[PDB]
C-alpha cells in the first residue's frame, strides 16, 4: 500500500519463499519471452472492467479501493510470464486471498459482507496480533444488532480506516486502533 | 494620477516616433554596452505580462499606465521595501537568511495565464463561416479558433479536427467508463478522475453492484458500437445528472474525511442517494426508506405528517419512510417554521391562493336574484356530475379559461428549451467584443424584424438554429388573432368580435414604447414637436413607397367617409398621421410603466385595453421600441385570456361587466347584505408576489398522489431535489472559512447597538435605489457608458473608423476573459455607491465623499447642482435611520435619475475594477460593500493561480467553462449576506430578553443554506418558476370540486396526445382539441426546467469546483 | 417475512422459497400492494403455511 508502483517485485518475493522456486529458473523464463510479446489486445481500461464485473470470480469481484494498484500489475506479469489467460486469474486470487481478512453473515447462507487488510487491524508489534481486532469487531457487530431490532432489514457491513454503516447512513462507526492498544494492556 | 506624470510623456513620444517593443525601448533607454540590460528586461515582462518579442500599442491606456508603473519602481519605517499601504541571536542562520533576500515586483495573474493582448478583432464573414459548419467540428473545440486572424484559418481547423480524432480513440479505448460503477464501495478515486469531453449523448446511467443480486441485474449487453447513438430531450439526460451529482458528493465526502482525521475528530446523503438510484434502474428493493414505529410522536402540517428522525437533528420522515435533508426545498418542518417564527408577515396567508372553485362555490350561495342571473353564468356549479339541474348550453366562463391557461405553460416550457440551444452556433461563440448578456435580445430582435417583412430577403440570413423560434411564435401569434376574431367557436351563437379593424390580413406583434430614449431624443433636438414632426415623415414615406399601403389606406379612408374626393386624399393622410403622432410625442399612455404597472388597487384600468390601440395602417420609428419578449409575452396572454372568456361566456364586453358593479352598488348605501374579486381574479390582476412559494407548495402538497399512480418520476424529483441541497450545503460551508465578513455577521449571539444599524439599512435601500431607476434596455446603457469614456479623453479618428458604441476590449481584460462572473461584482459595487452619495447629499459629511470624484467621472457644475436638488428634494432621513421615499412612480420619470445612475455606475467600475494587482490601490477608506467585494475578488485570484485550472487550461483551450464554473459561488454568497443583514436589523426591536432566542433560532447555518437556495437566480432563467411549474394548479383545482365517483371519460380521439408534432400543436387547431389534463411527463419536464443551470448533464464543472475545495479547504465545525 | 418470523429464532430461510414457488415474485423484486392479483395471491399462500 505505500509503494503501489512496483508490485512485481512482491510477486518475484512472494513465490521464492512460499512454493520453493529457485531464481535461476524464473531468470530463464524472463529471458526467454524478450523475444515474443503475447500483447493480444487484452491489457487495456476495457478488459480489466469486464473481468471485474463478473459473478464468478468471487474474490476479484469485491476489492478495496486501496489494493487496484498492484492487482492490474500482478496480472500483468504473470500473464506476461506465462500464456494462460486462466492461470492467472487464479494467482491473483490466491495472494489477495493470503493478505486480507474476509466477515461473513450468521444465517445459513455465508454471502460475504466485508473485506479488510491485516494492517488495519494490528494491536502491538507482534506479528501475530492481527487475530484479537477480528474478534472484537465480531462481538461489536453481534452485540450491536441486538441493541436495534430492525437493522436486519438493511444491510450491514464492514467497509474500508474502517467503518461500520447501514444502507441508511444514521449507523457510522469508527475503528480506533490506539484506544483499544491502551484498553487492552490495562484489562 | 498625482504621480510620475513624466514617463507618461515619455512614452508619449518614444511611441510617436514609432517604437514597437519592450526590448527598443529599454535598449535605448540604457545602452547594452554600459550596464546588463539582460535581468532589467525580465524584471519588466514578469511584472506586466506582454513578452519581450511580442509587439504592442501605445494607444491604449491598459498598456501605458501598467508600463509606467513597473519602470520608476526600478528607479527608485519601510521593513522590507514595502510596495502596499496599510489601508488595503544572528549568528546560527538569521543573519544569513534575511541578509541574502532581495524584493522584487509583485505577479500579474491575469495576463501571465491567459495573455489576451495578442487576440485580434476581425469580423468573419458568411463563407468564413459557412467553412467552419461544414468541417464539422463539435462545439466545445471553438476555443482555438477565436481570436484568429483571417490568414490561418486553415490550420487552426486542422488543429482542431485533429484533437477531436484523438480525443474518439481514446473513448473507443474504453476509459472514461469507470463512473457507472459507483464511488461508494469499490470504484473510481474521487480526486484522481479527469473526465472526457464529448460522450454526452452515447446514453449510460448507475448502477451499484453492493446493493443488488447478480441475478436481478444479469450482464451488461456490451457497448455502444459509438458511431449510432443518439439521445432525447429530458427522459435520458437525468440519468446523466445524476451521475454528476455522485461524483460531486463523493469527493466533498473524501475531503471532509481528511481533514477531521488530521485535527483528531457528508456521509449520509451520498449513500442515500445510491441506494435509491440502483433500486431504480434495476427495478429491486428500495433500502433508504426507515418506517414509522408503532407508539411514536408525530405531527401534521397542511395536510401532511410526518416523524422526527434519531440522531440526525432538522430532518425528517415521510409516511413511507423517505428521508429529506433540512435544505430541501420541500420539507415540511422548515417552512412551519418559517411562517412560525421567523418571517411572519409574508405568511401563508400572504402567498395562498384557492382558485376559482372556493370563489365559486361561496358566490353561488346568494338570494339576490340579480346576482344569481350572472353568477349561474360565470361559474360552475359542482351539482352536476350527471345530476346537474343546469349548465347545459355550452362552455362557462371557468372551462375556456382552464383551456387556455392549461396550454399556454406547456408553450413556455417548449419555447425555452427552444432558445436555449439556439446560443451554440459559433456565430455568438467567438464573438468576444460584445456582452455575454444581450445575446437573448438579438436573437428576439432579428426573428421579430423578420416576421413582419413582406420580402422574404431577411427571413434568407437567419442561422439554422432560429427558424425552430420562427415556426413556434408565427403561430401562436396567428391562433390568438383567429380566436379573437370569432368568439363563437366555443358554444354561444350570439357574440361579437372585440378585434379593432379586421378587413385585411397581417400578422400582430406587440408594440411597447420606451421613456428613456423619448427624453434622449428630446434633449438633442430641443422641443417636444421635433419628434411628432420626425415620427410624421417616417410614418408618411411609407405611402409613398409601398402599394398594398396605399390600398389599405385608401380603402378605409373612404369606407370612413362617404364624400370622395380626388383633391382629398392629401389632405385626409395628413390630418389622420398628425393625431397619431401626437398620441405618442406628448403623453405616456402607450409607455412601458402604465402599461405593465405592476399593482392596481382596484379596479383602475379595465376600460381601455393599451395592448391593441398601438395598431396602425401605416409600416426610424423602431428606435423607441422594446425587444424583451420574455417578460412581454406573458402579460399580453393574460389580458387577452381574460377577454375572450368574458365575452364568449356572457356575451358583455369588459366595460360592461366594469359598470355593473357601481350600477350594484349604487343601490348599496343601505346596510342590507364577491363579484368585483371574481372579475379580478378572472382578468389577470390579482397581486403576484411571490408566486415561486406557492408553486413548491403546490408540489408538496399533491406529491403522494403520483407518487400512487407513478413511480419513476417519484424517485427521480427526490434525486434532483437532494442534489440542489447538497450543493447549498457545501457552498456555506467554503464561504464560513473563506471571507471574514461573512464570519463576523454569522457568529453573534446579543442584540448589536448604536452605530452598526445605519450601515446595516445602507445596505438595505442601496438595492431598492438601484432597482427602481436602472435601465430597461441595452442601447440606453450603451449611450449613457459611452458619455463617460468622451468625458475624460478621445480624438477625432476615434469617432470616426471602427469604434463603434459595442464596447468590451476597451474595458480591462479582466471582463474579456471571465465576463459571466463580472457582472454580479459591479452590480454590487454600484449599489454600495449610491447610498453613500445619498448620505453625503442629506447630512453633509465628509467621511466618504471625495472631490477627485466629480472629476474622474466627468460631471460640470450643473449636473451636480441638479442631482443635489433633486435628492434633497425627494427623500427623507428618520432618526430611527430607515430612508423612506415619497413618490415611486414620478420619481423615475426625470432627467436626472439617469445622471445619477451613470456617476455611481462609472464611479464605482472606475475604481475597484480596473485597477489589476494589490499594490495599486490607492483610496481614501472602505464601506460595508467594497471590503466584501475586494475579498470575492481576492478568492477569484487565488483560484485562477492554481494547478487544476492552469493544467485544464493547457490541455483544452477552452476558457468558456470557467465562467460557468464560478459564477455559481457569487450567486449564492451575495444572496446569503442580504438575508443575514436583514436578520439582525429585524432583531434589533425587541425590548426584552428574546432577541437571544430569536437570533438562536434564526442563524443556524441549515436556515442560512435553505433561505440561500430558495432565493438567488437559478429560478428557470428570465421565465421563472412561477411560469415553469405553475401548471400543476389545475389537478388540485379539480380534486376541490367533486368533493366538496365517475370520471369514466370519453375514449381519448384516435390520435391520441403522446404522438404531436412540434409546432403544429399550436395552431388554431392545436388549441382546440387537445388534452388538458396532467401526467408525469409535465412533472420530469418542468423539475428538470427549474434546475438546469445549477445541475448540467456534464462532469467537468463538478471536478473544477471540487479541485478548488481541496486546494482551498473548508470549515470543519465541531 | 422477516418482520413475520424473526431470522433468529427459527430458519425463515426455506420459508421463504415455498413462497416464491407458489406465487411467481422473486424474492428481490418490488410489489405492489394495491393490485388484487398480488394481494390475494399471497393471502391464500401463507394461511396454507401455517396450518
Amino acid at each position: 500500500a505505500l509503494y503501489p508502483d512496483q508490485a512485481q517485485l512482491f510477486s518475484t518475493f512472494d513465490q521464492m519463499d512460499k512454493i520453493g522456486l529457485d531464481p535461476q529458473t524464473m531468470i530463464e523464463a524472463d529471458k526467454q519471452a524478450a523475444s515474443q510479446s503475447r500483447e493480444m489486445r487484452m491489457e487495456s481500461d476495457k478488459a480489466w472492467q469486464e473481468l471485474k464485473n463478473d459473478s464468478r470470480n468471487k474474490d476479484l469481484s469485491r476489492l478495496p479501493t486501496s489494493l487496484d494498484a498492484s492487482a492490474r500489475k500482478v496480472w500483468d506479469s504473470w500473464y506476461y510470464r506465462t500464456g494462460n489467460a486462466d492461470a492467472a486469474t487464479q494467482q491473483t486470487q490466491r495472494w489477495l486471498n493470503e493478505n486480507t481478512v474476509t466477515f461473513q453473515s450468521e444465517g445459513s447462507d455465508g454471502k460475504s459482507i466485508g473485506m479488510v487488510s491485516k494492517h488495519q487491524l494490528m494491536v502491538g508489534d507482534n506479528p501475530e496480533s492481527w487475530q484479537v481486532g477480528r474478534d472484537i469487531i465480531d462481538t461489536a457487530r453481534k452485540q450491536l444488532i441486538k441493541a436495534n431490532p430492525w437493522v436486519v432489514n438493511s444491510q450491514l457491513s464492514v467497509v474500508e480506516s474502517i467503518f461500520l454503516q447501514d444502507a441508511t447512513g444514521t449507523i457510522r462507526i469508527r475503528y480506533d486502533k490506539e484506544l483499544v492498544g491502551k484498553l487492552y494492556r490495562e484489562q | 494620477e498625482s504621480g510620475v506624470r513624466a514617463l507618461g510623456k515619455n512614452l508619449l513620444s518614444y511611441g510617436r516616433q514609432g517604437y514597437d517593443s519592450i526590448e527598443k525601448i529599454i535598449n535605448r533607454w540604457a545602452p547594452p554596452n554600459e550596464n546588463d540590460t539582460k535581468a532589467y528586461i525580465d524584471s519588466v515582462v514578469a511584472a506586466t505580462g506582454i513578452p519581450a518579442t511580442q509587439s504592442l500599442d501605445l494607444s491604449n491606456q491598459d498598456t501605458l499606465s501598467a508600463l509606467a508603473q513597473a519602470i520608476s519602481f526600478h528607479e527608485t519605517i519601510s521593513p522590507k521595501t514595502p510596495p502596499v499601504s496599510a489601508n488595503v541571536v544572528k549568528n546560527s542562520m538569521v543573519g544569513v537568511a534575511i541578509r541574502a533576500g532581495q524584493t522584487e515586483d509583485s505577479l500579474d495573474v491575469i495576463g501571465d495565464v491567459f495573455n489576451p493582448t495578442r487576440w485580434n478583432n476581425h469580423k468573419w464573414t458568411r463563407e468564413e463561416l459557412d467553412q467552419i459548419r461544414n468541417a464539422g467540428v463539435l462545439p466545445q473545440y471553438y476555443g482555438v479558433i477565436t481570436g484568429g486572424s483571417p490568414q490561418n484559418l486553415t490550420e487552426l481547423i486542422n488543429l482542431a479536427l485533429e484533437n477531436q480524432k484523438l480525443d474518439q480513440e481514446k473513448a473507443k479505448a474504453g476509459t472514461g467508463a469507470q463512473l457507472a460503477a459507483g464511488v461508494i464501495g469499490a470504484g473510481v478515486d474521487p480526486l484522481t478522475y479527469v473526465p472526457i469531453a464529448g460522450q454526452v449523448g452515447k446514453g449510460g446511467k448507475l448502477v451499484n453492484k453492493m446493493f443488488t443480486v447478480a441475478a436481478q441485474s444479469g450482464a451488461l449487453a456490451g457497448v455502444s458500437e459509438m458511431a449510432r447513438t443518439s439521445v432525447a430531450g429530458g427522459d435520458a439526460h437525468v440519468a446523466e445528472a445524476i451521475l454528476g451529482g455522485a461524483l460531486f458528493g463523493g469527493g466533498m465526502t473524501a475531503i471532509a474525511d481528511g481533514l477531521g482525521r488530521a485535527l483528531g475528530r457528508f456521509a449520509g446523503p451520498a449513500t442515500r442517494l445510491e441506494a435509491r438510484e440502483t433500486a431504480r434502474n434495476v427495478d429491486g428493493q428500495d433500502l433508504s426508506r426507515l418506517p414509522i414505529q408503532e407508539g411514536e410522536q408525530t405531527f401534521s402540517h397542511q395536510g401532511v405528517k410526518f416523524a422526527d428522525v434519531p440522531n440526525e437533528p432538522g430532518s425528517v420522515r415521510l409516511e413511507d419512510g423517505s428521508i429529506l435533508i433540512g435544505e430541501n426545498p420541500l420539507n415540511p418542518k422548515t417552512r412551519q417554521v418559517f411562517d412560525e417564527v421567523i418571517e411572519p408577515e409574508r405568511a401563508a396567508a400572504g402567498v395562498n391562493l384557492g382558485g376559482l372553485t372556493e370563489i365559486g362555490l361561496k358566490l353561488l350561495r346568494s338570494e339576490n336574484p340579480e346576482i344569481r342571473g350572472v353568477a349561474a353564468d360565470l361559474v360552475r356549479s359542482p351539482t352536476g356530475m350527471q345530476s346537474g339541474a343546469s349548465g347545459k348550453i355550452g362552455t362557462t366562463a371557468s372551462d375556456v379559461f382552464e383551456r387556455l391557461r392549461a396550454v399556454d405553460h406547456r408553450f413556455y416550457n417548449d419555447i425555452d428549451d427552444a432558445v436555449t440551444e439556439a446560443l451554440k452556433d459559433p456565430y455568438f461563440q467567438t464573438a468576444f467584443w460584445r456582452d455575454s448578456g444581450a445575446f437573448r435580445q438579438d436573437i428576439y430582435q432579428r426573428v421579430s424584424m423578420a416576421i413582419e417583412d413582406g420580402s422574404g430577403n431577411l427571413k434568407a440570413e437567419l442561422t439554422p438554429g432560429e427558424l425552430k423560434v420562427y415556426d413556434l411564435l408565427k403561430n401562436q401569434f396567428d391562433a390568438k388573432r383567429e380566436m379573437m376574431e370569432n368568439p363563437a367557436m366555443f358554444g354561444r351563437p350570439d357574440a361579437q368580435s372585440i378585434f379593432p379593424g379586421s378587413r385585411f390580413k397581417g400578422t400582430y406583434v406587440p408594440h411597447v414604447y420606451s421613456s428613456q430614449m423619448k427624453e434622449l431624443y428630446i434633449k438633442e433636438l430641443g422641443s417636444p414637436e421635433a419628434l411628432q414632426e420626425a415620427i410624421k415623415k417616417s410614418w408618411l414615406t411609407s405611402y409613398a413607397s409601398r402599394p398594398e399601403v396605399k390600398k389599405r389606406v385608401d380603402e378605409a379612408l373612404l369606407e370612413a367617409d362617404p364624400t370622395l374626393t380626388p383633391e382629398g386624399l392629401a389632405a385626409a393622410v395628413d390630418k389622420y398621421a398628425n393625431d397619431k403622432a401626437y398620441g405618442i410625442s406628448h403623453t405616456e399612455q402607450f409607455e412601458r410603466s402604465s402599461v405593465m404597472e405592476e399593482n392596481i388597487n382596484g379596479l383602475v384600468g379595465l376600460e381601455n385595453n393599451s395592448f391593441l390601440e398601438a395598431r396602425n395602417l401605416f409600416d426610424s420609428v423602431n428606435n423607441l421600441r422594446e425587444w424583451d419578449m420574455d417578460k412581454i409575452v406573458p402579460a399580453y396572454n393574460r389580458r387577452v385570456n381574460g377577454d375572450i372568456a368574458i365575452m364568449a361566456g356572457t356575451g358583455k364586453t369588459t366595460k360592461e361587466m366594469k359598470d355593473l358593479v357601481e350600477t350594484l352598488m349604487n343601490k348599496a348605501g343601505d346596510d342590507g347584505k364577491t363579484l368585483r374579486d371574481t372579475l379580478k381574479i378572472l382578468t389577470g390582476r390579482a397581486r403576484r408576489d411571490g408566486a415561486d412559494d406557492a408553486a413548491f407548495a403546490t408540489v408538496m402538497r399533491t406529491m403522494t398522489d403520483l407518487a400512487f399512480f407513478a413511480k419513476n418520476a417519484y424517485m427521480g424529483v427526490q434525486n434532483l431535489t437532494e442534489i440542489g441541497g447538497m450543493l447549498a450545503r457545501g457552498n456555506v460551508r467554503a464561504m464560513l472559512h473563506g471571507v471574514p465578513m461573512f464570519r463576523d455577521l454569522a457568529f453573534r449571539n446579543k442584540k448589536v447597538g448604536a452605530s452598526e444599524i445605519k450601515d446595516l439599512h445602507n445596505v438595505i435601500f442601496g438595492k431598492e435605489l438601484d432597482d427602481s431607476i436602472r435601465p430597461s434596455k441595452q442601447d440606453v446603457i450603451d449611450r449613457l457608458r459611452s458619455y463617460s469614456d468622451l468625458g475624460r479623453g478621445a480624438a477625432t479618428a476615434l469617432g470616426t473608423a471602427k469604434y463603434y458604441t459595442g464596447e468590451l476590449a476597451v474595458r480591462s481584460p479582466f471582463t474579456k476573459v471571465l465576463n459571466g462572473t463580472t457582472n454580479y461584482l459591479l452590480d454590487a459595487g454600484r449599489q454600495g455607491f449610491l447610498s453613500d452619495i445619498v448620505e453625503h447629499s442629506l447630512t453633509g459629511s465628509k467621511r466618504r465623499f471625495d472631490d477627485r470624484w466629480l472629476k474622474t467621472a466627468g460631471i460640470s457644475d450643473e449636473q451636480w447642482k441638479g442631482i443635489k436638488s433633486l435628492i434633497r428634494e425627494s427623500v427623507t432621513r428618520g432618526p430611527d435611520g430607515k430612508y423612506t421615499i415619497k413618490d415611486k412612480k414620478a420619481f423615475s420619470q426625470d432627467q436626472r435619475a439617469m445622471d445619477l445612475w451613470r456617476m455611481g455606475d462609472t464611479i464605482a467600475d472606475e475604481t475597484l475594477l480596473r485597477p489589476h494587482k494589490l499594490s495599486n490601490m490607492d483610496a481614501k477608506a472602505y464601506g460595508p460593500i467594497a471590503k466584501t467585494v475586494l475579498q470575492f475578488k481576492n478568492f477569484v485570484i487565488k483560484s485562477i493561480n492554481g494547478r487544476t485550472m492552469r493544467t485544464f487550461y493547457n490541455a483544452t483551450k477552452n476558457n468558456r467553462a470557467m465562467d460557468a464554473a464560478l459564477s455559481t459561488v457569487m450567486s449564492m454568497g451575495l444572496a446569503g449576506m442580504y438575508y443575514m443583514a436583514q436578520a439582525h436589523i429585524k432583531a434589533y426591536a425587541m425590548q426584552d430578553g428574546r432577541d437571544r432566542e430569536y437570533l438562536k433560532q434564526a442563524l443556524n447555518p441549515t436556515m442560512i443554506g435553505y433561505a440561500a437556495l430558495s432565493r438567488s437566480s437559478h429560478l428557470g432563467g428570465p421565465l421563472g418558476v412561477a411560469n415553469i411549474l405553475g401548471g400543476i394548479a389545475g389537478y388540485e383545482d379539480t380534486k376541490m370540486l367533486r368533493s366538496s365517483v365517475g370520471n369514466f371519460l370519453e375514449q381519448v380521439p384516435a390520435f391520441g396526445y403522446a404522438a404531436n408534432v412540434g409546432a403544429t400543436a399550436y395552431n388554431l387547431a392545436g388549441y382546440l382539441k387537445a388534452d388538458t389534463r396532467v401526467n408525469e411527463r409535465d412533472y420530469m419536464t418542468g423539475m428538470y426546467n427549474t434546475f438546469r443551470e445549477l445541475v448540467p448533464n456534464d462532469p467537468i464543472t463538478q471536478k473544477l469546483l471540487l479541485g478548488t475545495f481541496e486546494e482551498q479547504g473548508i470549515h470543519i465545525k465541531d
